[PDB]
RNA sequence: GUGGCCUAUCGAUCCUUUAGUCCCUCGGAAUUUGAGGCUAGAGGUGCCAGAAAAGUUACCACAGGGAUAACUGGCUUGUGG
RNA sequence: CCCUGAAAAUGGAUGGCGCUCAAGCGUGUUACCUAUACUCUACCGUCAGGGUUGAUAUGAUGCCCUGACGAGUAGGCAGGC
RNA sequence: AAAUAUGUAAGAAGUCCUUGUUACUUAAUUGAACGUGGACAUUUGAAUGAAGAGCUUUUAGUGGGCCAUUUUUGGUAAGCAGAACUGGCGAUGCGGGAUGAACCGAACGUAGAGUUAAGGUGCCGGAAUACACGCUCAUCAGACACCACAAAAGGUGUUAGU
RNA sequence: GAAUACUGCCAGCUGGGACUGAGGACUGCGACGUAAGUCAAGGAUGCUGGCAUAAUGGUUAUAUGCCGCCCGUCUUGAAACACGGACCAAGGAGUCUAACGUCUAUGCGAGUGUUUGGGUGUAAAACCCAUACGCGUAAUGAAAGUGAACGUAGGUUGGGGCCUCGCAAGAGGUGCACAAUCGACCGAUCCUGAUGUCUUCGGAUGGAUUUGAGUAAGAGCAUAGCUGUUGGGACCCGAAAGA
């Protein structure tokens, strides 16, 4: 017999893999994790964990988002890395030149890139030329701006937006919810 | 898909995954939101606060019709204009020729500003207007007139 | 560490050991913690690898620094895997293991007693 | 003793270096010569039962 | 198909061996066994048969002439954990056998082809044995009762404990 | 791939501890020691057969 | 000094009622009653997180329970002997 | 220590036979017996940490190296028939 | 006024030196809190360990318990009823206690070898009818904890002792 | 003045027995040797014999030694003097639907959803499509209503990755996601009340131990799957009753 101190057989709770089938998907996995067992650069580690991720976990990152990220000094002649989706921003009206490598663009960001002098690109391509990843910028987008996440912790005084179909007068604003009717909160 | 399902795997053991103390039965806390107010309250008052009572007056025979009105910010007050014409419009920022935009026309009720519209003049008709929209468009250079 | 042997005194048999016991214990059933794992010294070139910057660089140097319990007795001995031994070749010389030594059992301070308890036990 | 502390290390920057701050556990004592002259040992053994009531 | 295939197949090349570090050495015998001993016989044909020790052969086998003329056991090999080395020795420095080698005692290549339903000696070895035989009778008769006690055949009886025998 | 005890396997001891060779060459567990004519103290001897 | 020297001395939803803002609504447009809202008290649930509630059944019924009594056994032995 | 105190109902229980310088009682020294426990080795599986592309090496959900671990109702999940 | 149990601290989110902010504070250019800059070196301020550390969502069964050591209430008591801490059983085989949910030993993949635990070694039954010093003779001996009970009281039985 | 007991050490030598031989070109650490080589040094080889078939081995029946209580179920506790079960075949119990939560996959993404319908067709398929409509991109308030940048869309503290100097140790710089905190903005509540004037309207600025399921360079929509939820016969079978 073994005093046990931590459980046994526990498995380490991260993806190895992700979980879809797409083939093009799977030989991206491929070449970073080629890269990311021959090369020592964190860059190709953290971009191979990235591949794995889920949709949730891989927010679309506007080009409004890009354009932030390329406004800080020393970054306007980085590479822009979205392990995900770039999505498009009408909110701008003008955007540099630059290099955006990414899994999906849509029909607007890859427009307003190219437009704007710059080129998209995917991964492989950023493999190819950067290696190592030599003065790339990665992005991620917002995770807790996900509609599910407003309804996580509810209970009395956290904040929290109630699990609800209806939304009005009548609708779980009376007895609980202001002092003239029972209680608050 | 049947066979993807735990009924598959629970054949052979005996309580279905339900339990042998349990003992899955029909309803055995109630049918629906039966004891809401008396052996639900906690799970009622911690996960629905507001729920029981009445709250505001009633409103006899309302039509939602009467409350149309889309909103529509500055920031995408642009989108408006035809991206063939929009680059166009905007350089070059004439006082003498400037875009007209029909919000009603493009289904909106009331314009808001949540800012950051170029500095190039632009009419914008609109049923409603915040006051901080209408500033913005004037220190742009537009004008918003008023429409039925 | 007086005070942690006084609390588990009636679980455990401990005593001084000898350079003769700390020597073919280390020798014969020494593991190193690398990485994790629970691996066999059988080599210098490993104590060196694991504990160079201590300036052990051998089994003989991490045997002093266990003997003579040296300013990085706490890395040496942190780095030894805790030593697996077998029940005693003749057993134990008691009818019930499970009293205080001096009472005629075997749990507690034997003090140089351990050595053949040890030397038995592996 | 975080004075006290800064203190040792400000001298040891100048002279004596290595201060070893730590605070250590009560270490096992050294060896030691135990004179008998004058203090020649002397006691008896445990003493009878007496019923004292 | 009525078993689809396996889409990866075994190579059939078959694999070298590791080079093994185990080197022949000679074998260290017994001290007991020196040329010239009696031993007995404690398994073959020739169970319980007083013999005479007179050689160790290179495939670690005792070249034994338990005298033909005395109790009938030719020039022939045996295994030395087969045998019980005794006391009584004899001298064996009128005798040669540097002749009888493995090479001397290969036996034959019998054929698959050949068998048996129901059912002789080879020249050489009659006038190697009695050569070989005569000095260890001169050397036997030196001291009395050799003969008949290579004659008679070693037995155990009633009580008798070989665990505190002394051969 | 097989753990090789040493205290046998003189080639595993000699592989560790190239002092061994010395140790054995030189017989050092079986040192002789010199010899010393320094007795106890009276005080001591009658302190010990002191009932 | 935001009641009682401290540790007890008390009460949701719906409904009614009062106070406050003199404010919002009655949806074709106004005025005045009337009604409905918003904020804060009261009217009471003592089974005190708060149904509106008399019995009988030996004429009885059903679901159950050895989760629970009445006979035996078991432990105990006050009481009995 | 032994004896008296010491009475229950089918025939019966140091487990049984039996046991008296014990095969009883108190104590002590040794030797010996054997668990799915401990040590070493092999194999299965699980978990973890790694290696493997100048064409891999064959399909890199593959091959391989290293270490540790394995009880299980109610129940959860996985891989399969 | 203990023992056991129990709170906190043992630094980098730290310490020190200047001088900055403010509508608070001071009689005040006094403090308070938060700062800029500067200094502190690898023992960054006890020990041991750390099996990865943090974090989040969502959902099953369960919501009859029972036993033991110790503490403890009611009761004459109870294999009674009720609490406290811990360990167990339930959910669990294996060795030992003949037998037994819980006691002792030890927790379990499939095998081999060795060694032991608790318990034993006349025979059943594997293993000393071992060794040593004594005590006991019962016409109701005694013979291993839980545990399958014994008392007040008495004996020129016998042994040791005051 | 010695010996011996006892205890301890040897990197002292050696005899007998038992189980195991995992891996499969080489690489390493070593040792003996002037080297060249050799070896017991990252896991067994060499030699020999018999048989080559029921001999070993498998299955099966039996015998022998030891062990083994009847399953399922409720239960703290079942071999129970608790219940169901004489035997066998076949049938026999978590399903589908509406709406939905978390997670995952896929498409497109400030959008998204063809399939109410029209067109067409090799005709319940496949293919093509307008306008709408749903959800989303704005919240808050009972409501009338009003409605999201002071600032590189803020400051502070961490923070992966990247950039520079570095052989490295490290040092700076930039710092997405995320966490904590102080602010700003929008709505509600309370307050203050400028120019102006149908003299009662309007509400500019400025506040707050207040309040919101908000803003602060969008994340959603749709389909599918396991799991969970509610209504449905609702896992299957079962009342005494009521109409
Ligand atoms: C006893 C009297 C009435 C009582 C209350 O309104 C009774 C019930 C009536 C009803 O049908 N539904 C409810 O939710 C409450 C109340 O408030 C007291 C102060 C005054
Ligand atoms: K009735
Ligand atoms: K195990
Ligand atoms: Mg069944
Ligand atoms: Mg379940
Ligand atoms: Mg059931
Ligand atoms: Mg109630
Ligand atoms: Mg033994
Ligand atoms: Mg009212
Ligand atoms: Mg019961
Ligand atoms: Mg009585
Ligand atoms: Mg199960
Ligand atoms: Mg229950
Ligand atoms: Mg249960
Ligand atoms: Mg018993
Ligand atoms: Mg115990
Ligand atoms: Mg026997
Ligand atoms: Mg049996
Ligand atoms: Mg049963
Ligand atoms: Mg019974
Ligand atoms: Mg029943
Ligand atoms: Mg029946
Ligand atoms: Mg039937
Ligand atoms: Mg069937
Ligand atoms: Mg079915
Ligand atoms: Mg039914
Ligand atoms: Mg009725």
């Amino acid at each position: 017999g073994i005093d046990h101190t931590s459980k046994q057989h526990k498995r380490s709770g991260h993806r190895t893999a992700p979980k879809s089938d797409n083939v093009y998907l799977k030989l991206l996995v491929k070449l970073y994790t080629f890269l990311a067992r021959r090369t020592d650069a964190p860059f190709n580690k953290v971009v191979l964990k990235a591949l794995f991720l889920s949709k949730i976990n891989r927010p679309p990152v506007s080009v409004s988002r890009i354009a932030r990220a390329l406004k800080q000094e020393g970054a306007a002649n980085k590479t822009v890395v979205v392990v995900g989706t770039v999505t498009d921003d009408a909110r701008i009206f003008e955007f540099p030149k630059t290099t955006v490598a990414a899994l999906r663009f849509t029909a607007g960001a890859r427009a307003k890139i190219v437009k704007a002098g710059g080129e998209c690109i995917t991964l492989d391509q950023l493999a190819v030329r950067a290696p190592k990843g030599q003065n790339t910028l990665i992005l991620r987008g917002p995770r807790n701006s996900r509609e599910a996440v407003r309804h996580f912790g509810m209970g009395p005084h956290k904040g929290k937006a109630p699990r609800i179909l209806s939304t009005g007068r009548k609708f779980e604003r009376a007895r609980g919810r202001r002092r003239s009717k029972g209680f608050k909160v | 898909p049947s066979r993807f399902t735990k009924t598959r795997k629970h054949r052979g053991h005996v309580s279905a995954g339900k339990g042998r103390i349990g003992k899955h039965r029909k309803h055995p806390g109630g049918r629906g939101m039966a004891g809401g107010q008396h052996h639900h309250r906690i799970n009622m008052d911690k996960y629905h606060p507001g729920y029981f009572g009445k709250v505001g007056m009633r409103y006899f025979h309302k039509q939602q019709a009467h409350f149309w009105k889309p909103v529509l910010n500055l920031d995408k007050l642009w989108t408006l204009i035809p991206e063939d014409k929009r680059d166009q419009y905007l350089k070059s920022a004439s006082k003498e020729t400037a875009p007209v935009i029909d919000t009603l026309a493009a289904g909106y009720g009331k314009i808001l500003g949540k800012g950051r519209i170029p500095n190039v003049p632009v009419i914008v008709k609109a049923r409603f207007v915040s006051k901080l929209a209408e500033e913005k468009i004037r220190a742009a250079g537009g004008v918003v007139e008023l429409i039925a | 560490t007086l005070e942690l042997l006084k609390l588990i005194e009636p679980y455990v048999a401990y005593g001084y050991p000898s350079y003769s016991t700390i020597r073919q214990l280390v020798y014969k059933r020494g593991f190193g913690k690398i990485n994790k794992q629970r691996v066999p010294l059988s080599d210098n070139a490993i104590i060196e690898a694991n504990l160079g910057k201590y300036g052990i660089l051998s089994i003989d140097d991490l045997i002093h620094e266990i003997i003579t319990v040296g300013p990085h007795f706490k890395q040496a001995n942190n780095f030894l895997w805790p030593f697996k031994l077998s029940n005693p070749s003749g057993g134990w010389g008691v009818p019930r293991k499970f009293k205080h030594f001096i009472q005629g059992g075997s749990f507690g301070n034997r003090e140089e007693f351990i050595n053949k308890l040890v030397k038995s036990m592996n | 003793r975080v004075k006290a502390n800064a203190a040792k290390r400000a001298e040891a920057k100048a002279q004596g270096v290595a201060v070893q701050l730590k605070r250590q556990p009560a270490q096992p004592r050294e060896s030691r010569i135990v004179s008998t002259e004058g203090n020649v040992p002397q006691t008896l053994a445990p003493v009878p039962y007496e019923t004292f009531i | 198909s009525a078993q689809k295939a396996p889409k990866w197949y075994p190579s059939e090349d078959v694999a070298a061996l590791k080079k093994t570090r185990k080197a022949a050495r000679p074998q260290k015998l017994r001290a007991s066994l020196v040329p010239g001993t009696v031993l007995i016989l404690l398994a073959g044909r020739f169970r319980g048969k007083r013999v005479v020790y007179l050689k160790h052969l290179e495939d670690n086998t005792l070249l034994i002439s338990g005298p033909f003329k005395v109790n009938g056991v030719p020039l022939r090999r045996v295994n030395a954990r087969y045998v019980i080395a005794t006391s009584t020795k004899v001298s064996v420095e009128g005798v040669n056998v540097e002749k009888f080698n493995v090479e001397y005692f290969a036996k034959e290549k019998l054929t698959k082809k050949e068998k048996k339903e129901a059912k002789e000696i080879k020249a050489e070895r009659v006038e190697d044995q009695k050569v070989v035989d005569k000095a260890l009778i001169a050397e036997i008769k030196k001291t009395p009762l050799l003969k008949q006690y290579l004659s008679a055949s070693f037995s155990l009886k009633n009580g008798d404990k070989p665990h505190m025998l002394k051969f | 791939v097989l753990k090789k005890n040493p205290l046998k396997n003189k080639q595993v001891l000699l592989r560790l501890n190239p002092y061994a060779k010395v140790f054995a060459a030189e017989k050092l567990g079986s040192k002789k020691a010199e010899k010393t004519g320094t007795k106890p103290a009276a005080v001591f001897t009658e302190t010990l057969k002191h009932d």
